[PDB]
Parts: C-alpha cells; structure tokens; sequence
C-alpha cells in the first residue's frame, strides 16, 4: 500500500550505501506520489544524479534541485510548484523525510532528511516520509557537510527508484 | 515605524495618524511635485514595509500614478530576484531566512518577520530598500507630471525675468537627467531663451557668469 | 485602546477625544471614498469593541450605510456562532470559557470583559475579528456608493486618456470583485475603450506594452 | 503505437488506418472546435512522435493553424532544449543518450529510437510531452477560430434565452482564458445581457440564483 | 474502463475511438432523446471518471444542457461530502483510499487514483457513483427538452389513434413523475383526451381495459 523507494548513495563516485524510504502515501498522498515519480523518472525528470546541496550535522541533509543543482531550482510532476498538502505529521526525530520550500505552497523537488528532532520546522515544511534501511548511510553523509551547508565532496543520489 | 526606545532595545510602535494626515494633507495640496519625494522621506523614517503600503493607500485619488508605482516595485522586486537569489530549505533557529524578492514590498511577509529582520544582527536594509523603490517611482510620477518640456519654456516679452527664471529651474528640477547634462543644459538654455534686451545684458556680463550677477543684471 | 508600558504589559486607556473628532470629519468632509478604509484601520489600531461601536454610531448622516454596516455585522455574528460549538464537560483548570457571535461585537458585554479578553494568555484577538467585520461592511458600503459598473466605461472623443484611466481604476478600485479577474480586467477592457487614434497608437505596441509607454503614447 | 501483450510487456504496432480516416474526418466535418482535443487525446493514446507527426502532416487545408502549431512546437522545443542541456561524450552501455527538443519532437529520430525510448528502464515518455506540447498548440488554434468575444455578447429581442447561453457557452468554452474569471463571467455577463422582460425576471431571483432556474424562469 | 483481464487481474484500458465515435453519432442523430440514458449507461460500462469526462466533453452543442450537467454533478458532490464527512473515530488497522466529491467527479483524482480506489479490496464504487449522477443529470436535461406537457397531449380530429397514443407515451416517458403517478395518469388522461369517435369505443370496453383492448378496437 504505501510505496517504498531508494537511493544509491555515492560520494564523489565512490558507492556509498542504499537509503530506503517509506512514503506516507495514506496520509500526504500527492507529495508522496511527486517524491515517487521522480524518483522514478518515469515522467522523464528526476533525482537520478542529482546531489545534496546543503548537508548540515545534526540538523538535515538537502538535495533535489536536478535542475539547477544548488537550492534554486527543481521541479514537481505537476507544474513547478504545489499547495502544502496538510500538516498531519510532525517531524519527530531522525529519519523523517520532509519537504523544503521557499515559504508556504511552493513545493518543487527539494526535500530534506532530518539528523535529529527539529520540532521548530512543525507546521511549515510537509512531513510525508521516513528513512527505513539505512540511516547510517545518512549520518555518514553528515561528515562531508559544514555548520553553514556547503558540503565539501560532492555526494549524489546516483540511482534511485521504487521497491514496492 | 520601529524607534529606538529607552534603552537600546528597539521595539515596534504603530504609524501615528497624525503622521498619516500629514501625509493625506500633503499628497491633497501638494500634489505630485517635486517637493513630495523628501518629504515622504522624511515621514516615514525607518518605516516598516507595511507602514510604506499603509501611506502608499491612503492616497486617494491619482490612481494610475499607484499603479505606475506598484508595477515599478514589481520591477524592483523581480530584479531583486534575479540579481539575489534565494535558496530554499530549513532556516536555522539563531539567523533568519534571505528575504525573497516579494518579501521586501510586505505582500506575503508579516509584521513579525519584517521586525525580524530590521532588529537582528546583522540588520536586513528591507525598508531602505523598499523606499528606494517607492522612491524611484515617485521620481518616473513626478517626471511624468511636467506640464512641459525644459526645452519649451521661454520667457514672455514683459515677463520680469524673475518668474522666468524660477519656472525654468522648477521646470529642470521636474526634469529627469543626469546633473552632468544639466551643467551644460543650464549655460545653453538660460541666457538663449531670455528678452533680447536681457539676453544682451546676460551676455555682456559673460558666458560663465553665476546665477546672482545674472539675475542682480536686469534686476527691476 | 491599549497601549504598552515601559514594563510590557498592557491596560485599558480611555479613546482619545482629536482620533474620534478626526474620524468624524473624515467620514464626513471624504463622505465614503475607497480610502476611508485605510484611514479607519489606522485610527483604531488596537481599539476594543467598546470603541469601534463608539466610532460607529458617532458617525451622523449617511445612515442608511451605517444601517448596512450593522446588518453585514449582523450575519458575520451568525456564521462565527454556528462554525464553532462550545464544548462540554469539565474545563480545564488553567483555562475559563469563551465569547459568542454577538459579544465579539461588544453589544452585550462590558468593557473589563473586553480587556480581560484581549489581554488573556493566550490573548483573544475580538478587536481585531470586529475590524475585519467593520471593514467588509465598509468594503460593501464604498461598492455601493459607486456612482458606474465597469463595463460601462467608453472614452470619450475629448475626455483625456488621463482621466479616462483614472477613472476606470477608481471604479476598479470600488469593484473588488476578485484580483486575477482585476488582472484580466486591467489587460483588455483598458486596451478595449480607448479613442481611436489614441487607440491603434496603443495596438501599434501589441498587448505586450506597459502603462507607461501606454500613456506617453498617447501624451502629447 | 505501443500496446501491451499477454505477459505484459509492450511492442511497437504499426498505426491503424481507421484511427487516421476517423482523425482527417473529424478535422474535415467539425472544422476546429473545442470538442477536437479530447478526441485527438482519445485517438493517439500512447502514439509515438512519428505517430503524431503523421497525424498532424495529414491533416489537408487549414494550413495556418497547422503552421500556428508547428510554431508553438517549435517554441517548446526550444524551451525544453534551453532548460534541459544534453550531454557530450560517451554514453552508458545501460541508458540511451537523451533526447533533444528536435528529437522530443520526433523531427530527427527513427522509430526504434522512439521505441527505445518509450520502454526503456525506467521509461521516457517523449509521446506524452510531444502530445502536451500538440494540445497546447490546439488550445491557441481554437483560440485563433474564435468567432466574437466574450463581451460583444448581447441577446436579441427575439433570439430564445436558450440560443443567446448557447452562444455565450461556445465562445466561453473557446476563450480559456481562464478558470477563476470564467466563474466571475458566467456570474456577471451572463445575467447583465438579457433581455428586458425575462431581465428583471431574472433579478427577480437575485443572484443566488442557479442556471436551471434561470432557464426555467424564460421559458414558457 | 477496466476490464477483467486473464487471468483474473483487472487492468486499465484506454477508451476506445469507436466507443467516442458511437456517442458523438448517438448525440448527434439522437439528440437528448429518453432512450440515450440507457445507450450512454450502455457505452460506458465500468468506466473511469476520466473516460466519462471524455464522454462528457467530446459532445458537441448543446452547451447549456451539458452546463447543467456539470452544476448538478456539483451539487451531488456537495451533498456526498455532507452526507460522508470525516467523524473522529478510532482509525481502521487498514487503509484504503477514500473518493471525495472532487475525487468522485474526476477533477483532481489521478487516473492512478480511480484504479486504485476500484480494484482495491473492497473497491469503492466511484464509478457507479459518478454514472448515477451523470444519469440523475441527463434525466434533468430530458425532462427539459419536452417540447409540451403531458397535460397538453389531445387528438386531432382525424389523427389516428396510433400515432395518439405514440406520441402521448413519448411525452409521458419524457415526463417526470413517481410510477403511481403515471399510474393514475394512464387511466385519467388518455381516454378523456382520445378522439370521441373512438372515445366512445374505448368508454364502452371499460375503464379497467388494458391498452392492447383499446388499441385492437379502435384499430382501424
């Protein structure tokens, strides 16, 4: 029922190790199917070889921006942009799969994984998934991040599609 | 507007109405002139983006001089974004966001961010950049309120040359140009357009002669 | 209206005797303009439900809008009494009871209620739910005394593309009727009413042109 | 186009004559009218870019609108090249290089290619993209056949109310202008254009009147 | 629509064109008859609500009636949600998607969606929901369309009686009315309003008689 999707990390093309997540499709059910299908590329865009931007320790990992690769872009299977689904979930601990955006209903691509609680970002920021293999590939992640975001290797999304 | 307040913590306090009918007041004698940009300077001195649409609303009248005014601060705004872009994702708890290029014109930003951003450290210049905006808007309104162009007015056969040269300066202070034009715009106007019995009497005295013997010249 | 102290708190003060003199002259030298809306929202920053029914009623003449206003608050009332039910059973201990549809107007509540309401913890914000409803009705009432509907506008062969646009947007202004709707408005009824000559000057620049070159097309 | 098999996989088939000759024909008979979108979406389910390039070439006369449409293709395409760079040097054993905004459009490019495309792991879906763009340029085509406008709209003295929101309807569902402002226009025009009598018969129900009421009111 | 596949696994199937071909011919030649409820209920067995969005749009004219159409499916939309709002109550151990009235009508609810919510275990009706709205719809318009009422149905003076009551069951059918309705109206209204001639006949077999009675003896 709710779909379940991947990512093959890789660090500067070294592989790095497999995120799986479970997306909460009963519950935020178009933001789940945006992550999915572009996760999927099957609408011919996607997460495939796109980076996290913005790493900070203890706080969240960013990426999604395929299209301009730093923050200010990407894209969502239904125009550039879309209405916060709802706020049902909150962002309890580490894990949690949320969406990033420049203020509210502007939704594109761009979601984040948090490293800890961030209780502050409840209310805000569509929470609509959670890490369920592998979340010591995403604190491993932390280390190539900086107080400020700037990541100092490059680490990409280099496959990612569905599992069930 | 925010004022700095006893002691060193500067806290939000509303726009007074009497500054809002001075400025009603203004913008109902007044008009559009050129007297208007500082005075609306000086009224709205560290004025929220709110405080600046509240008294860009309670104009009444003059209706496509606003729009000119809101379309330039959309302008503004989508050159603003253009040339300072803004990254999403989470914001961090001690630093507030960049302000987006709609955040400065108070459309979708509340009070509370606006004062965020004015009283943290370091400060966002979001009012002084919202009132260059308005600023050069008013300056496209009053340039295009000039009844006529600089290079028309010439002085009656008895006009004392008194209200020829004040209707001219006015009219060049209407005017929009760079003042590097005007150094030249003024030495081949003013003596030209003049009485012939002034404009020998301007001319006997020079060509780089200073306003004041100028006008001491044919004075009475 | 209240005010806060130098320690941050807050208290009842009585309503300043020139902002109810200055509300009565504007409401009566402006009569009703679309900009008496933003002058009332800036006198009564703040103001309890005690002082916007002051405001109200001291307004003489004109009392078939007045009558309007109190009707639209009326309904208003209404809606905020069947979209939330009060709950039963036990309250909790540090928490009292709330408010009805009639008392946000302040008619049937005294003036300490009114305090202890607006400066509860958390505060309830009644003056600010009772403006909202004072500026719909008084949104209504400045769409009524629209002297013309908006399709109804046609230039005139000497009337000024100048006032021609402004009054088109003063009554759009008075329409209020939506603001995508406004944007459509503003891009063919304003292109569609123009003089003929004047008006394929403006189709010599497609529908791509702004109302600046819009008007300096047809100045001078 | 591709059609699914037994075990579920999917192969390229060759495109049925009955799906062309139904296509010239509906273009022939229903010239260019709202109701050839969703026909054309119906008929080219899953067709390829030769597919719709066949379907597009064999439509005979109305040669501008097919030139309208090769524009806006042609415009999309260079958007698409613009937001989506491809990539030079060699390419993985396991993906096929991907395509242009010439190669989208199918101008450039075998049929197994598309083929290649259309199952590949994971699938690309250039029919789905170049049949958006294909729609797109319809939408503009029947926006070109427009007869009359929106606001030219005015029931005759002895047109039935039936033929007079008929019209109105046709030009409604041709404008697209957009979806906000044709609920404000079906709102307003619709009921601001009848005639006297079965005018104030209308009023007579207020605006809270619905369409079949409205209908039933003038009829009879 | 879907259709069960073999072996057993519902899968989706795209519209056919001869299907959309069949309703706009049916629409066409027909135009909004009594018969064409159970030819459409017929055509689209087991459809998606996007197939009978197809449907619904691909019909050419009549613009009013599909109007109607579409505000009464509203309507029932508007009643679904009312009539299935969100009560809190302990939430189920399994979760199954839910149809809204927006998800009902199609509008927002992906065609991934519709599959889903239909071949789920248990499947939730949404197209046979959608199909009695769209029926409830389609009675509205042919009940409309009557050209006269059934009270209005005489015989001519020569007319026979089979074209009589032919055409008096045609507008019957055409009527709207509970089955004890037309059963009091079968034996009220069609003998008064027959041919005295025949009427005669019809008074002497009885008033009990049965229609092929009637019909045998004043056949001829």
């Amino acid at each position: 029922v709710n779909p379940t999707v991947f990512f093959d990390i890789a660090v500067d093309g070294e592989p790095l190790g497999r995120v799986s997540f479970e997306l909460f499709a009963d519950k935020v059910p178009k933001t789940a199917e945006n992550f999915r299908a572009l996760s999927t590329g099957e609408k011919g865009f996607g997460y495939k070889g796109s980076c996290f931007h913005r790493i900070i320790p203890g706080f969240m990992c960013q990426g999604g921006d395929f299209t301009r690769h730093n923050g200010t872009g990407g894209k969502s299977i239904y125009g550039e942009k879309f209405e916060d689904e709802n706020f049902i979930l909150k962002h309890t601990g580490p894990g949690i799969l949320s969406m990033a955006n420049a203020g509210p209903n502007t939704n594109g691509s761009q979601f984040f994984i948090c490293t800890a609680k961030t209780e502050w970002l409840d209310g805000k920021h569509v929470v609509f998934g959670k890490v369920k293999e592998g979340m010591n590939i995403v604190e491993a992640m932390e280390r190539f991040g900086s107080r400020n975001g700037k990541t100092s290797k490059k680490i990409t999304i280099a496959d990612c599609g569905q599992l069930e | 507007p925010i004022v700095q307040n006893i002691q060193g913590q500067m806290v939000h306090q509303a726009i007074s109405p009497r500054t809002l009918n001075a400025w009603v007041k203004v913008v109902e004698e007044k008009a559009f002139s050129p007297e208007v940009i500082p005075m609306f300077s000086a009224l709205s001195e560290g004025a929220t983006p709110q405080d600046l649409n509240t008294m860009l609303n309670t104009v009444g009248g003059h209706q496509a001089a606003m729009q000119m005014l809101k379309e330039t601060i959309n302008e503004e705004a989508a050159e603003w974004d253009r040339v300072h872009p803004v990254h999403a994702g989470p914001i961090a708890p001690g630093q507030m966001r960049e302000p987006r290029g709609s955040d400065i014109a108070g459309t979708t930003s509340t009070l509370q961010e606006q004062i965020g951003w004015m009283t943290n450290n370091p400060p966002i210049p979001v009012g002084e950049i919202y009132k260059r905006w308005i600023i050069l808007g008013l300056n496209k309104i009053v340039r295009m309120y000039s009844p006529t162009s600089i290079l028309d007015i010439r002085q009656g056969p008895k006009e004392p040359f008194r209200d020829y040269v004040d209707r001219f300066y006015k009219t060049l202070r209407a005017e929009q140009a760079s003042q590097e034009v005007k150094n030249w715009m003024t030495e081949t106007l003013l003596v030209q357009n003049a009485n012939p019995d002034c404009k020998t009497i301007l001319k006997a005295l020079g060509p780089a002669a200073t306003l004041e013997e100028m006008m001491t010249a044919c004075q009475g």
